[PDB]
């Protein structure tokens, strides 16, 4: 995993009855915190564009020079 | 005509650069800007390989293989160290300005830039300053611009406009600040428009009917088909 | 040394210089020996002897490479079926430190006319186009204003001097880029085209200007042209007793007591020019290091003022004779500062072709910054050796990045320690992620 | 919106006699809209590649090449100080320094009242009497940071 979603959790009580219920939707799967990486965030890193984040916004990353600016 | 690569003895076509008659022979070279249709420009400075002037040889010199004709006796060296390093110095100046894009990348698992920065064997970044940036452009319904992950190549400008005869795509700007694209938002004019997302060797053009219901290359079912 | 006395025996591209900085239009040129090779030329020689008598002349390229006009003049093809072959005058100058062109355009715009009138005769081009800088508005204005008194005098035009030949000569501006200096590029830009440079082989004497046959020439090589051909090839081999024939605007800028330029014999000493002609260093000042042909060129110390000012003595020393218009650095001046000043201007004049040059010159400007503010982390000098290396000639498309990377070399080889100074944190590019341990590499 | 004006039209097309192509004229039909309205907008691409019979792309792509051709609007009068090798010896910075505090702008800006753009250039071949400015059409050299007061308001 790249982004550090994908975690896995010291719990082993897992066991069914039925073998379609160990089918594990997104809804059985996403926890309400960070897990074991606190901090880490890929949109921090990536260069496209979300809301909240621009370009030039992410990590060690300039601002966009438009080339019809008047600096060589 | 006889050419002499890495000590071995290979028959080539003449009228052939030294690109194109290795990567018939199996051989591996990296290449961005080079392409079977458009022709040879010497752009990138990816295809680096030294040549010698006969057998008896050793200093040699770094040319560009898609820039050198492969003529009759020709000894040149792939694997030579100077040249594996200056192709993988060249990996490293297109990975400085490259945004850290690759999950959320629709060239991701198809992406000619990935395969020839895996292939120079560059993985370790030493660069530690910013990242020129771009702001993107609307290009119709079809391709969608990330102007970010642009080497600068040239390939797009030249299949568009020198082959495709397309008149809406250019380049612009000037020295590590240039930009490929339309000179204002709008449609792609052209109707061989879309053959830029191959063209492309990076993520800039990409599939935008594709991106809809993005997988990745390794996860499709393909099938030989006639349009 | 200031009693100069400028005969039109050693001083061909300046003794009719007026005194008050004025220029010499069409009257007063040709009451001083004017027109005179022109007329030899187009009246008693054929294009081929005056192709010739030029390669015999020794007579070398002045725009900064040393290139024999000779043998690029006989590299044209010999048919006949190509006919619309084209002449163009490099009057761009952008190189750092060199300010030549601007003073013979200024105050002698015929002999530049004469010049190109000659080489177009030779090189059989029926049109000349002078690529001059945007700046330069003054030069622009007087070879406007001599063109059209050539034109009113019969030596431009339909019929010029009644030999049947045709010509015409235009001022084409430019627009503010340093890469259209370079030849192919110039040509790139003078057909409407943003000025990227061309691949060579085919060479523009074959395929140039339009796909025609096509010679490029500097401003001071064209002014060297008349003289040799009013006044015969054995006077231009018989003024200097050096392997480069004739003489050479040289000068001396910086820091020194009279910057200014003066027409020398090749051969002369670096530190006869900066002693005699430039007066010295200034005041308080002293001398550590001189660039000897422009911005391109590698920097020299003070044991090597005592070489003569030509292409191969210069060669040897680690350097390029260039323009031949040296640059004095003093001990004021912080070398870090200065490589770094240089480095943005040719990261900031690249054309954006090729990879190492536009993605690598910035590094090294960033670099240099880091070395300046006294950021640099270990391996940066490494780097910037790394960036001198794989910059050089052949590993670019064009010879934008090794002249580029030749003053970052020298300055590296002889001023170290300042470099060495520069560094004064320890290499850091990753930040501590929580729940990750790092792979301490050794 | 944009319209080009007969005058820029006719020496446009007595520059376009000039050469071979017609494609070579595409700097000077630029810099002839520049001169006329200080600097080149989107329409005047537009106008200049109708003109020409070149696409609007090969025109804008030679405008945003050269940095003398303006695609931003500017002030009245483009102040131009050298940043290059010997003026930076000669002491450029105190003179920029000296535009700075009387301008209140950084390079590349234009001023609140759009009278004057400062802009760093590279070397204007003027190198032994630097260091040197270029305001419209004017060089001036042997610069000291107490004369650019003196120099700036000679400019309207
Ligand atoms: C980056 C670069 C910039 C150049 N700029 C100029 C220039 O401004 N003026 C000039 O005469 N030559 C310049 N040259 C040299 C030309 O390529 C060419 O050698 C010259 O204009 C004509 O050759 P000649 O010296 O035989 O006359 C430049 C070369 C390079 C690589
Ligand atoms: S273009 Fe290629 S290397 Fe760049 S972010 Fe996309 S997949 Fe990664
Ligand atoms: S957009 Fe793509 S094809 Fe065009 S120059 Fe950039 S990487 Fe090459
Ligand atoms: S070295 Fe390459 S990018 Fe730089 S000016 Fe020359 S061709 Fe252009
Ligand atoms: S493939 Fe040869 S330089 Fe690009
Ligand atoms: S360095 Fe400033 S005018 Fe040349």
């Amino acid at each position: 995993c790249p982004t550090t979603a994908i975690q896995l959790t010291p719990d082993f009580e897992m066991g069914e009855y039925k073998r379609q219920d160990l089918v594990y939707e997104k809804e059985d799967l996403l926890i309400s915190g960070p897990g074991k990486y606190p901090e880490y965030n890929f949109y921090r890193m990536a260069g496209m564009a979300i809301d909240g984040k621009d370009k030039g916004e992410a990590e060690n990353e300039a601002k966009p020079i438009d080339v019809k600016s008047l600096l060589p | 005509a006889t050419i002499h690569v890495d000590g071995k003895e290979y028959e080539v076509n003449g009228a052939d650069n030294l690109l194109e008659a290795c990567l018939s022979l199996g051989l591996d070279i990296p290449y961005f800007c080079w392409h079977p249709a458009l022709g040879s420009v010497g752009a990138c400075r990816q295809c680096a390989v030294k040549q010698y002037q006969n057998a008896e040889d050793t200093r040699g010199r770094l040319v560009m293989s898609c820039m050198t004709p492969a003529s009759d006796g020709t000894f040149i060296s792939i694997d030579d160290e100077e040249a594996k390093q200056f192709r993988e110095s060249v990996v490293e100046w297109l990975m400085t300005n490259h945004p850290h894009d690759c999950p959320v990348c629709e060239e991701g698992g198809n992406c000619h830039l990935q395969d020839m920065t895996v292939m120079t064997g560059h993985s370790f970044r030493r660069y530690r300053f910013t990242k020129r940036t771009h702001r993107n452009q609307d290009l119709g319904p079809f391709i969608s611009h990330e102007m970010n992950r642009c080497i600068a190549c040239y390939r797009c400008v030249r299949y568009y406009k020198d082959y495709a005869g397309g008149t809406d795509l250019g380049v612009y700007g000037a020295h590590d600040n240039v930009y490929f694209g339309r000179p204002e938002d709008g449609t792609l004019e052209s109707e061989f428009s879309g053959n830029l997302v191959e063209i492309c060797p990076t993520g800039v053009f990409t599939d935008k009917t594709h991106s809809e219901r993005y997988n990745r290359k390794w996860d499709m079912q393909f099938a030989p088909s006639i349009c | 040394m200031k009693n100069i006395i400028r005969t039109p025996e050693t001083h061909p591209l300046t003794w009719r210089l007026r005194d008050d900085k004025q220029p010499v239009w069409l009257d007063e040129y040709r009451s001083k020996n004017g027109y005179e090779g022109a007329r030899k030329a187009l009246t008693g020689l054929s294009p081929d002897e005056i192709v010739n008598q030029v390669k015999d002349a020794g007579l070398k390229g002045r725009g900064g490479a040393g290139f024999s006009t000779g043998l690029k003049w006989s590299l044209m093809p010999k048919d006949e079926s190509m006919n619309i072959r084209y002449l163009l005058c490099n009057a761009d100058e952008m190189e750092p430190g060199t300010y030549k062109d601007r003073l013979l355009m200024e105050q002698l715009p015929h002999l530049l006319v004469e010049g190109m009138l000659i080489s177009a005769f030779a090189l059989k081009a029926y049109r000349g186009y002078i690529f001059l800088r945007g700046e330069y508005i003054e030069a622009a204005v007087n070879l406007r204003r001599a063109i059209a008194e050539a034109t009113e005098a019969g030596l431009l035009g339909k019929n010029i001097m009644g030999t049947g030949f045709d010509f015409e000569l235009f001022v084409h501006t430019g627009a503010g880029r340093y890469i259209c200096g370079e030849e192919t590029a110039l040509i790139n830009s003078l057909e409407g085209r943003r000025a990227n440079p061309r691949s060579k082989p085919p060479f523009p004497a074959t395929s140039g200007a339009w796909g025609k046959p096509t010679c490029v020439n500097n401003v001071e090589t064209l002014c060297n042209v008349p003289a040799i051909l009013a006044n015969g090839v054995e006077w231009y081999q018989n003024i200097s007793k050096s392997k480069d024939a004739g003489t050479k605007l040289m000068g001396f800028s910086g820091r020194v007591k009279n910057p200014g330029l003066w027409e020398l014999p090749f051969g002369t000493t670096a530190r006869e020019i900066l002693e005699d002609y430039a007066g010295g260093m200034r005041d308080g000042l002293k001398f550590k290091a001189w660039q000897p042909g422009g911005a391109g060129t590698d920097f020299l110390t003070e044991a090597h003022l005592d070489l003569p000012m030509e292409f191969e003595s210069i060669g040897k020393a680690g350097s390029r004779l260039g323009t031949a218009l040296a640059m004095a650095v003093d001990h004021e001046i912080n070398m870090v500062s200065l490589v770094r000043n240089l480095e943005e201007f040719f990261a900031r004049e690249s054309c954006g072709w090729c990879t190492p040059c536009r993605d690598g010159l910035p590094w090294s400007v960033k670099i240099l910054r880091a070395l300046e503010r006294g950021e640099g982390q270990p391996g940066d000098i490494e780097t910037l050796e790394q960036l001198c290396r794989f910059l050089g000639p052949g590993k670019t498309f064009c010879a934008h990045a090794p002249g580029a990377v030749e003053p970052l070399q020298s300055a590296i080889k002889y001023f170290r320690e300042e470099f060495e100074a520069g560094i004064k944190q320890p290499f850091s590019n990753t930040h501590l992620i929580n729940g990750i341990q790092p792979n301490l590499l050794k | 919106a944009f319209e080009l004006s007969a005058a820029e039209r006719e020496a446009i097309e007595h520059e376009m006699h000039h050469y071979e192509d017609p494609r070579a004229a595409s700097i000077e039909a630029l810099k002839i809209v520049q001169k006329q309205r200080g600097w080149v907008p989107d329409g005047a691409i537009h106008a200049i590649a109708d003109v020409l019979g070149i696409p609007a792309s090969d025109v804008e792509g030679v405008a945003t090449f050269y940095s003398q051709i303006f695609r931003q609007p500017v002030g009245r009068h483009v102040i131009r100080y050298c940043d290059s090798v010997v003026c930076h010896i000669n002491g450029y910075q105190g003179i920029q320094a000296a535009l700075e505090k009387k301008l209140n702008i950084k390079p590349g800006q234009t001023t609140f009242d759009g009278r004057f753009t400062l802009l760093p250039t590279c070397c204007l071949g003027n190198c032994d009497k630097g260091p040197n400015m270029m305001i419209d059409e004017d060089t001036h050299a042997h610069l000291t940071p107490e004369a650019i007061p003196e120099l700036l308001e000679r400019y309207k």
